[PDB]
């Protein structure tokens, strides 16, 4: 497995012009693969997590950016870690980014947690960037031992019984927290249906209850929507990301939403921040910013 | 590591916390770190092709359908005896993306008297090059660039 | 095919500690096989080389030993090359000495020129470490990516007409320079015959023709066989390499042939100083030594 | 890094009987002798190779080709 010598090379590239490449091994890589996955199966695909928490959204291969995240949250395990999804596509470094994830989900864990995002998905990363890098710098057949990985991801989290995490956000057919508990991996992520929505839907101020999203995919719901659910289950917050937002975070429905996004001028064409919202103890909910200097 | 960071205004008092919320926004100043500029960061791609992408993949769920066998062919100065075509999805498929099959069988030729390839059949990948997905010309100089035993993967349905 | 980013990349480990790998891409890899057999392949088996000319000996994959060369030798284009094969097994590091030497030869190739050694062989790198660190560091397809190209590496050079150059020595079976010409690439090297005898046979004082080779391989042949292949031909020199020798070059037969020897301290197990032999354009041979230090 | 001040050593001595036509020269001037790493600096030694473990593994990949 070799995990600290592959942690050790994965962060020498701090200090590094960004855009500089670590390349491991494809068996280095692969090892990843399996003994995350073996991980990700023994733990529930609906997390049940605890205070004090980190929590970031998209990546999208942006390595440089994500390591100045851990650099200013504090590297694991100073720090416990939930991410939304989306570390894969756009990005030149989703090789890098994915593995540096996986390394410190092995090394740590009951303390660090990946998501499912609408991108850990072979229908997607097939065409938004991640096959592409994986066949230039490995071969087609590393890229589907990853999404044998990203097919066991988690789906969601709830933090201290009272904030819900997923990638997109609600679904119209969403009812019972045991509808999540009960969906079987390895899947896929279908064109339709709840899993679809999870990893897809986004929150829309126009819409009433549940609208079309723009996407072509999943749907849109409003702020009604959100209050409803929230009070249903007894929930304080959801947390999801999977939009560009300007200030790397961004509250819907008074503070009853909040969208995080973590991959600061996102792809280079869009000037945003990154944020991660810390969780204390106490449930103190507090957003720490990752601005591109001028 | 890069550890001095500004301070913006924090999140607003809220005017109605809902009665029995247990989680709490803070509304101190919210710090603000310092990552790479645009000048120093380039997070530009410009080799994401979605449209090139969605052909090659359509060709590849196509070849996992099919009965996949290594077949090697001593090449010799008549060559492999083999002449491919390029085939690919629909009526406006392009030249760019392409499956590479088998059009003709040389007689006497080096294919022919292995015996195991036949018309019709899909060349997969030669010496650990994929030919799925690739302009004719790509295939054509791949296998004129071929030299001794070749190694082959060969589908057929 | 990026050569001159694969050259930085394999570069840029000067004024490292010996033993940091450089990882390049297995498709930038096969890429240095595919266009440096094409090279080989429209080049002479038996190479026509004019001085000056720098002739290197053994290297078996001691990489900074092999920076060492060209750091003092000059680097390629500044010097003329030629190598006398043995590039892999053994060392460590055979993929960076053996991608470095294929970049040169694709980028300089009218200046730079690596004959076959006995190890540029499948069943002889299959076990003395090459196919481990290529199964280990990639994968297997890249080990039988890495014979169709040893299988077309020249076998012999000519330098002016005078020097005669290659890894192992002379066969009792050669009599004329066309039976070297008329071999056809790719190929194997056999167990015995012509091209088994370039690329294993030694030279030996003791043995007055031709002797039985302790290695079980080939032959061995005296100071009388080297004066008559000599005069036979026309020839002043034999330049070869293959045997360890203490000051990295070592004359026999008066000096009608030398042995050249490029890695010093081989292997961890001989004290032996490297060296190099250059040819002006007067035909005026000398000695440069690299003797690692106390 | 690399240690550029070569020292000088004896060249190759004069020869007394030079074959008759010979073209190439051999020089008499001072041999350059460049410092490289000692075995403390660069470790050469290669514990991971095994002939004898890789020839039973090859025989088998043979005997399945
Ligand atoms: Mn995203
Ligand atoms: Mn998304
Ligand atoms: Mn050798
Ligand atoms: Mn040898």
């Amino acid at each position: 497995l070799n995990l600290d010598s592959i942690i050790g090379r994965l962060l020498e590239v701090q200090g590094s012009r960004p855009g500089k490449n670590v390349q491991l091994t494809e068996n280095e890589i692969r090892g990843l693969c399996l003994k995350s996955r073996e991980i990700f199966l023994s733990q529930p695909i609906l997390l049940e997590l605890e205070a004090p928490l980190k929590i970031c959204g998209d990546i999208h291969g942006q390595y440089y950016d994500l390591l100045r995240l851990f650099e200013y949250g504090g590297f694991p395990p100073e720090s416990n870690y939930l991410f939304l999804g989306d570390y894969v596509d756009r990005g030149k470094q989703s090789l890098e980014t994915i593995c540096l994830l996986l390394a410190y989900k092995i090394k740590y864990p009951e303390n660090f947690f990946l998501l499912r995002g609408n991108h850990e998905c072979a229908s997607i990363n097939r065409i938004y960037g991640f096959y592409d890098e994986c066949k230039r710098r490995y071969n087609i057949k590393l890229w589907k031992t990853f999404t044998d990985c990203f097919n066991c991801l988690p789906i969601a989290a709830i933090v201290d019984e009272k904030i819900f995490c997923c990638h997109g956000g609600l679904s119209p057919d969403l009812q019972s927290m045991e509808q999540i508990r009960r969906i079987m991996r390895p899947t896929d992520v279908p064109d339709q249906g709840l899993l679809c929505d999870l990893l897809w839907s986004d929150p829309d101020k126009d819409v009433q209850g549940w609208g079309e999203n723009d996407r072509g995919v999943s749907f849109t719901f409003g702020a009604e929507v959100v209050a409803k659910f929230l009070h249903k289950h007894d929930l304080d917050l959801i947390c999801r990301a999977h939009q560009v937002v300007e200030d790397g975070y961004e509250f819907f429905a008074k503070r009853q939403l909040v969208t995080l996004f973590s991959a600061p001028n996102y792809c280079g064409e869009f000037d945003n921040a990154g944020a991660m919202m810390s969780v204390d103890e106490t449930l103190m909910c507090s957003f720490q910013i990752l601005k591109p200097a001028d | 590591p890069d550890m001095e960071y500004s301070e913006i205004v924090g999140l607003p008092q809220e005017e109605e916390i809902p009665a029995n919320r247990k989680i709490k926004f803070s509304c101190a100043p919210i710090k603000v770190f310092n990552t790479y500029s645009n000048e120093d960061y380039d997070r530009r791609n410009d080799d994401v092709d979605p449209v090139a992408a969605s052909a090659e993949y359509e060709l590849e769920k196509r070849v996992e359908k099919l009965e996949l066998f290594p077949v090697e062919l001593e090449k010799d100065e008549d060559g492999l005896g083999i002449s491919i075509i390029g085939m690919g999805v629909g009526a406006d498929a392009g030249l760019e993306k392409l499956g590479i099959f088998v059009k003709t069988v040389t007689e006497g030729g080096a294919a022919q008297r292995d015996g195991r390839i036949q018309v019709n059949d899909q060349i997969v990948e030669v010496d650990g090059i994929s030919l799925v997905g690739v302009t004719q010309n790509f295939a054509a100089t791949v296998l004129r660039n071929t030299k001794g035993n070749v190694r082959f993967v060969i589908g057929r349905e």
